[PDB]
Order: C-alpha cells, then structure tokens, then sequence
C-alpha cells in the first residue's frame, strides 16, 4: 500500500513539474510583452518631456 | 490548485501504515522477549 501511495505521489509531481514550467514561459511571454509596454511609454511623452 | 489536494489525500496511506508496523514491532518484541526469558530460566543450572 505505502508503494502504491508513493508511486501516485511521484506522479503527481511530474504533472507538477509540467505545470511550473508552463507558468515560467507564460509568465515569460507575459514579462517580454510588459516590457514592450513599458518601452513605447518611456519613449512616449517626448512631447511633454 | 487542483493537484494540492490529490497530494493531501496520498498522505494518511503511509501514517497506517507506519502505525500498523509499530504495532506489529511491540507485539514482535512481547513475543521474543518472553520466549528468551523462559529460555533463560528454564536453562539456568541445568548443568548440575
């Protein structure tokens, strides 16, 4: 029983696994596109600088 | 938050588990321990 429990276990880490590495290239994807936000407003405003 | 609970719910297999092998360790112990003792005094001075 503790071997069944344990195998479930490692299972649920691998899809844990799966899901951190989909949120860090979201989140990624996420920060390039703040960036290129951030970017156009720092180089707007050059009228009213 | 889904995968959190299918974690919390793997974990009470293991404690009765544990708890059944320690029962089974005082009962193991109970047993030898007694025999040994019977052992022991059965055997003492017998070489007389």
């Amino acid at each position: 029983t503790s071997i069944d429990s344990m195998t479930e276990m490692m299972n649920i880490q691998t899809e844990l696994a799966a899901v951190s590495q989909s949120m860090a290239d979201k989140m990624a994807q996420t920060s390039d596109d703040t960036a290129d936000v951030r970017d156009h407003l720092a180089d707007f405003d050059d009228f009213f600088r | 938050a889904d995968l959190m609970p299918r974690m919390v719910a793997v974990m009470p297999a293991q404690i009765q588990s544990m708890k059944n092998q320690k029962q089974t360790l005082l009962n193991q112990y109970q047993v030898q321990k007694a025999q040994q003792d019977q052992n022991m005094a059965m055997q003492e001075n017998a070489t007389a």
